[PDB]
């Protein structure tokens, strides 16, 4: 059986339950002090959940009366104002593998003389606390801890040797703190590190010959770094989230995730991409990039997503044998107005392309008067996600959308746009989704009943006085028309549409 | 020292006109400048005044707002922008220098004056 | 993990020195250091400036109309005030146009005083009707002391008017329970160095 | 504004004085009072500035007076060339403008 | 340290700038505000000792505290340009107080 | 570019505002609301809060002490002249508000005019030793169409009052007579004398001095 | 360098932005009876040096800070009404509302 | 300083008044005049506070009065328990101290 | 209510002595404290007086600074550290508290007195 007590309002540890319980849940109840009785009588409890209480006073040796305890949950308590008045600490804990001490408002000496000694303890929680500084002797009572949680604290200074007493530490959380300068990384065995939501201005590591470091995840989110951290010291790195920072950019081939969004990168060096050849993710949203110089050998050959959004990119230069594994490209409102027909005409394995709010135009063909210097979208078969907006051109070309299926087309902010080619010729077993909104469309020439694989259509805020009549099989479900003038609209001749309809939106009439 | 003027002629009531005062023989961008009009048969009357550089400009109370003065210190010319003329503006608008350089004290060397009228 | 103790002081010292050089060149609307027994008049002006909107702004002093002038004899019968008249022509010579002037400061040297005298300040308006400018509570002292009154609006009004003689009044406080209180405080250059206006004006060359 | 007589006659060779009286804001304010002669069919000419000083190109025959609210210009010996309308001009701090007085047509003989 | 205060930096126009155009003053005290004011994260239940760390690190809630000056003293200088010298006052050129944002 | 996101800065400030409000009040935790009486705030507390809406880091409590009422024997010795307005304050109530004079951070004396269509340069004194008076400060009063709240910094005055025995000490609201003119009367009418004037006592609470 | 300049339209430099901090829902506080919320009005800006560029730079100093920042100049205090025990306590907190801010 | 006569004598049962005069800052300053009686070989005790209000535990035979710069303590009658040296104590704005008078040796037959 | 005192004893001139006023029966942290002495055959003289918490201390000019007062609200005690005792300081010192709680009005309840003699 189990003994769960959450919010029962009892003012003391109950004694009605027998000596046969292994999980004593007393979290959330009204407990102000844990006496020895009756808890000292219990000796076979695997879980002591006393979190979210009013715990102020503990005698010396209350927890030592338990010889078979594994979990000590003391979170959201007041052990600061009650333990600093000469109250009994934890002392020696033989087999307690999981300790939770969060929200106890401890200072450096309070946490120093609270935890005592514990030979075996997997996790140590000191989050939501008030440690001003970390000393050498802070963790001298712990031989080997795996999980360390130091977040939501008021930490500023960590002196040298404050972590060398814990040589089996893998996870280390230092988020939501105030560490400022960080130097001389010498933990040598850390796996997981967090430095997010802090105020950190620098990160330098001594370049003297030392042992190998095995760090993988290193947030530097929402900090104030000025230079990019050195990664030649960290050859096992996988994750690096340096989003929302202030870095200027004036073996190593191991990174999988790398975020530089909301940073201060005016221009990325080519040598920076040259020395990093194992990337899988790269995020840059709302940066200050000038241009992406992806025109050198062995520069990001395994990249999957290249998020370059909300920048000013006057010229994009990508070519073959440089970066040909890109899967999704997220270009949003940077500067794109006129590009040579080689970036999107010869690169392979691209599926998603974004040209929202951009003046670039697709190329034509032998029988289409394409604008000079356009961008050719024909030459890759796997490009099926295409978004175009802001071209401000009224009659699209044919040939760029051919030789490949386009499962979705996004078109918006195109005044005077008229469609007669590409969306109806060369495509028969594709084009499931094709929506036009926020653009000036007057005459519709694309035959909706021609495509039998339609599932999601939208023709909102477009000036259409006619609508095509269905006479064949179709699987359309949604048809949205917002603020569209329609004096008359019969349905008897429109009978071929009613095959899978369940919700239609239309108003403005 | 001479101050020739331009921009006379008859103006329809409620209209607008501009007068220019080319200046020579002295450092134009060192003196205050004044516009003084005189209707035929009536005495002199102050119209407008400007500092050295046009930063601070002063106009008479009866003609405030309608007239606007400005300087072009490189070309040694100064302008008076008439707006919304009415029947008591029929006067010869004289352009005048100042006694000392950085001073607002009096009218020194005067101009020949040009005749500006408003009528039907 | 070891938080570094202090930033290297010489590095931030040269960083601040270079930023100070940039600040000095930017205050003067300059971009290069200009090149070419300097007289005692600028010594007097500089020494007056030391003792008591971004860019550097010209400073120039104009002195009192001398006590032997025939403009103070009209009100010499008044013995409870000191009358400080300034030639507006010299002010306009220092500051050619109003809007570039930004701050005007009136200085008054007291040679020696030994009484709690609470003073006031006025200006003319030429009606012989005076506006209030600002008071100053003067404690006894054994050393010469200067004073400072905010007369920016005063000199702005004086520049918006014809050149002439407009001036101040240094009257003792005279509450309605004790009227006609005598001015027991002494100002150098009037009672048997002299008071002057200190003008903070934007220079004509740069703006 | 500036009270000045409208017509003042005379004969050549006398010493007659043109008056100019204000209201303590213009003449009594200490501002520069000027004296302009307007020859028939000509521009006004500066004669006496600050009511004491003689302008350049003007003979010493002209002299101005300044006393309180009263300021005046004196000529010792009238000739044919002096037959002109005379304006007294001074800055007024009441109207905040450089107001002129109604000129007097000085007629000789 | 982590406290912002004025640091004694006496800057010389002759030896530290290599300038001959500035005549007086030969040099002046130009203190600079140094100190890394860190953002102090907040909790509903924190310690009474760390409530005193706001005053010297995050006095006003800034969302990015920084070591700005609080009290500023202008500096008058005289320099020889053209045939006549001119003395001129430089506003906010001496720092007396250093306050975290 | 030196650009950072909007939504992070708002939450970073809201948190720093949480910390700043909890640090100024010297609260290590939010106070318990179990011992809070029901119903709205008392009208005295509402009036005090309306009035206060109209190392100094930490928050100072606000206490309003009103002047001695006009129908008191202390006023029937100078309330015959019309060129000054006499305001007298009870120092016992001030000491009850601020028991320790070093805790008085700032003291503010406020005046309310009824309707002033004329410009008057007014004047404030302290009832000093003997019967002499000391300068405090003056405020030129432009004409108005609505009642207006004045403000005088009398912090030093109330500090000297707290450094003295409990009695009746007060101010003189006088018109400014120029030294070249005769005694003119005071033309501005103060409410509650001719919502009566009071004091705001910005005091450090004595429980966390 | 004031609230009216950047409360009417947006100017892309160091000035005040609207921020109404509610105590009931934005901060989760139940004890401050009045005011329910106030306009803390933070300010944020990319403010560069004066030579790389106004009223913002009136008190600007590049030789006194590591980098110019967007720091409040004029601060307006806030009063609150909250209970400690049974006594309703009214206190005024200085430097709560950012009315204007400058470059440094 | 507060001035009061050193010696005073009265018959038992006769109402006698003790007066001490201020200096326009002792009591004329609106401060608090308190009256203290000191029996021989005993501590002073509060009798009249604020110059007109009887204290707690005093019998209602003592009355106080304040008039300008003069403080009157009127002892209605005289018994065998009023043989005490009486002091008037009040603050002053001159010496910035609490000043007591030179006590009155009130006696009986 | 009572205020027992101590510290009475002969002091060689030029010496020092500290009294104590163990006060009980009233809220000691809410009453202003005073010290009063009287020379034998003379009248009562104010010695010193302090406020809540001892932040502001007020003295008679005859013992100003040369005597010091202090308060410790925790023990409900009162201290008066004299220095440099001499001829006219030979008196009996009386502890007193103000009759009203937060006030500097008067002296409500008195102690019993401690006799200090200086002349040796
Ligand atoms: C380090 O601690 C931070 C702070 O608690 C963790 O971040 C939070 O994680 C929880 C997980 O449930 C989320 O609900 C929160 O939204 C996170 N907040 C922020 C600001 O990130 C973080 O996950 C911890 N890191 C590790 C490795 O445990
Ligand atoms: C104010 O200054 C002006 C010019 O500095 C003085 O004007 C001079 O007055 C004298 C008086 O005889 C004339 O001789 C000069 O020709 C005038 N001009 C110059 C340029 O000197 C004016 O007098 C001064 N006002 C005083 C002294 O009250
Ligand atoms: C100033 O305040 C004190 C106390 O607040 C007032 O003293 C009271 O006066 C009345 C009237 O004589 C007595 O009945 C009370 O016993 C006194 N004490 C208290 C605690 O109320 C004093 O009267 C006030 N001053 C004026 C001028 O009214
Ligand atoms: C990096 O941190 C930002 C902070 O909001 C977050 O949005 C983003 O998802 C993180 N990166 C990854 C790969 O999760
Ligand atoms: C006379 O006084 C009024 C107001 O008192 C003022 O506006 C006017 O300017 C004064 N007169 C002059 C000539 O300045």
């Amino acid at each position: 059986k189990e003994a769960l007590c959450h919010g029962l309002g009892l003012l003391q540890v109950p004694s009605v339950l027998s000596l046969d319980i292994q999980a004593l849940y007393l979290s959330g109840n009204q407990l102000q002090s844990i006496l020895v009785s009756p808890l000292g009588f219990y000796t076979a409890l695997r879980h002591l959940d006393l979190s979210d209480n009013q715990i102020s006073f503990l005698q010396a040796g209350v927890f030592q009366a338990l010889p078979y305890l594994e979990h000590l949950n003391l979170a959201h308590n007041r052990l600061a104002t009650g333990m600093a008045l000469n109250s009994g600490g934890l002392g020696r804990l033989p087999l307690l593998v999981s300790l939770d001490l969060s929200g106890n408002s401890l200072h450096g000496n309070l946490v120093e003389r609270l935890l005592g000694e514990t030979p075996r303890l997997r996790t140590l929680s000191l989050a939501e606390n008030s440690l001003t500084r970390l000393a050498r002797h802070t963790f001298w009572g712990m031989p080997a801890v795996e999980q360390l949680d130091l977040h939501s604290n008021v930490l500023m200074d960590i002196e040298d040797g404050a972590f060398e007493a814990l040589p089996h530490l893998t996870h280390l959380n230092l988020s939501r703190n105030s560490l400022t300068c960080i130097s001389d990384f010498s933990l040598q065995q850390l796996q997981v590190l967090d430095l997010s939501c802090n105020s950190i201005e620098a990160f330098q590591t001594a370049p003297e010959p030392q042992a190998q470091f095995q760090l993988a995840w290193l947030d530097l989110r929402e900090n104030k770094l000025l230079h990019f951290p050195d990664l030649a010291v960290f050859p096992r790195l996988i994750y690096l989230n340096v989003s929302n920072n202030l870095i200027q950019l004036p073996p190593l081939s191991q990174l999988l995730n790398l975020d530089l969004s909301y940073n201060e990168i005016e221009l990325v060096p080519a040598s920076f991409l040259e020395h990093l050849t194992s990337l899988r993710f790269l995020n840059l949203s709302r940066n200050c990039l000038r241009s992406f110089e992806a025109r050198q050998v062995d520069s990001l050959p395994c990249l999957v997503l290249l998020d370059l959004s909300h920048n000013v990119l006057e010229a994009l230069e990508l070519g073959t044998k440089v970066l040909g594994s890109l899967q999704t490209l997220l270009l949003q409102d940077n500067a794109l107005q006129e590009l040579p027909p080689y970036t999107f005409a010869s690169l392979a394995s691209l599926q998603r392309l974004n040209l929202q709010g951009n003046q670039v135009s697709p190329c034509g063909g032998p029988a289409e008067p394409g604008p000079p210097g356009c961008v050719d979208f024909s030459g890759i078969p796997t490009l099926h996600v295409l978004n175009m907006a802001g071209n401000s051109m009224g009659m699209l070309r044919a040939g760029s959308f051919l030789h490949t299926p386009l499962t979705e087309l996004d078109l918006s902010t195109n005044p005077g746009l008229d469609v007669a080619t590409g969306a109806l010729v060369g495509l028969e077993a594709s084009l499931e989704v094709l929506e036009l909104q926020g653009n000036g469309l007057t005459v519709l020439r694309v035959d909706l009943p021609c495509f039998l694989r339609l599932k999601r259509l939208n023709l909102a805020e477009n000036q259409l006085s006619h609508l095509p009549a269905w006479t064949r099989a179709v699987s359309l479900e949604v048809l949205d028309l917002r603020n569209n003038s329609f004096s008359l609209l019969p349905g008897n001749a429109m009978g071929g549409l009613e095959t899978s309809l369940r919700r239609l939106y239309l108003q403005g009439n | 020292v001479q101050l020739v003027e331009s921009g006379g002629g008859l103006v329809q009531p409620g209209g607008s006109l501009r007068l220019s005062c080319a200046a020579s023989g002295f450092t134009f961008s060192s003196y205050y400048m004044y516009w003084v009009r005189q209707a035929p048969g009536k005495g002199l009357e102050w119209v407008s005044g400007t500092s050295i550089g046009g930063g601070s400009t002063w106009y008479a109370d009866s003609v405030k707002g309608r007239f606007t003065i400005s300087r072009d210190n490189a070309k040694n010319t100064l302008y008076l922008q008439m707006n919304n003329l009415k029947s008591e503006d029929t006067a010869v608008y004289y352009c005048a220098k100042d006694l000392n350089s950085r001073s607002y004290k009096g009218m020194g060397d005067w101009g020949q004056g040009t005749q500006v009228t408003v009528s039907s | 993990l070891s938080t570094c103790k202090t930033i290297d002081m010489e590095l931030v010292k040269r960083k601040r020195i270079e930023a100070i050089r940039g600040q000095i060149l930017s205050k003067l609307r300059l971009a290069s250091p200009p090149s070419q027994p300097l007289p005692e008049a600028v010594l007097a002006l500089y020494n007056s400036t030391r003792d008591r909107d971004y860019y550097a702004k010209e400073v120039t002093r104009v002195l009192m109309v001398d006590r032997n002038n025939a403009i103070y004899e009209k009100t010499k019968d008044i013995s409870h005030s000191i009358y400080m008249f300034f030639n507006t022509s010299d002010i306009r010579e220092a500051v050619p146009e109003p809007p570039l002037l930004s701050r005007a400061e009136l200085r008054l040297q007291r040679l020696k005083s030994s009484v709690e005298q609470h003073v006031e300040l006025y200006q003319k308006y030429s009606n012989n009707s005076w506006r209030y400018l600002g008071n100053r509570l003067l404690t006894p002292t054994d050393t010469p002391e200067w004073l400072s009154f905010d007369v920016t609006g005063v000199v702005r009004q004086w520049l918006n008017q014809g050149d002439g003689i407009q001036g101040f009044r240094f009257s003792a406080h005279c509450s309605c329970d004790s009227k006609d209180n005598k001015l027991h405080v002494e100002i150098n250059g009037i009672s048997p160095n002299r008071p002057f206006l200190l003008l903070m004006a934007t220079p004509l060359e740069r703006a | 504004a500036l009270t000045q007589l409208s017509s003042m006659s005379g004969s050549p060779g006398q010493t007659v004085t043109i008056t100019c009286t204000g209201s303590s804001s213009n003449i009594g304010g200490g501002y520069y009072l000027n004296w302009y002669q307007q020859l028939p069919g000509a521009a006004p000419k500066l004669v006496i500035y600050n009511a004491n000083n003689r302008a350049s190109g003007v003979p010493d025959r002209f002299s101005g007076s300044k006393s309180g609210n009263l300021a005046s210009l004196t000529i010792t010996g009238l000739q044919a060339e002096d037959e002109a309308v005379y304006f007294c001009g001074c800055y007024d701090s009441s109207l905040s403008s450089v107001v002129f007085g109604g000129g007097t047509h000085l007629t000789v003989l």
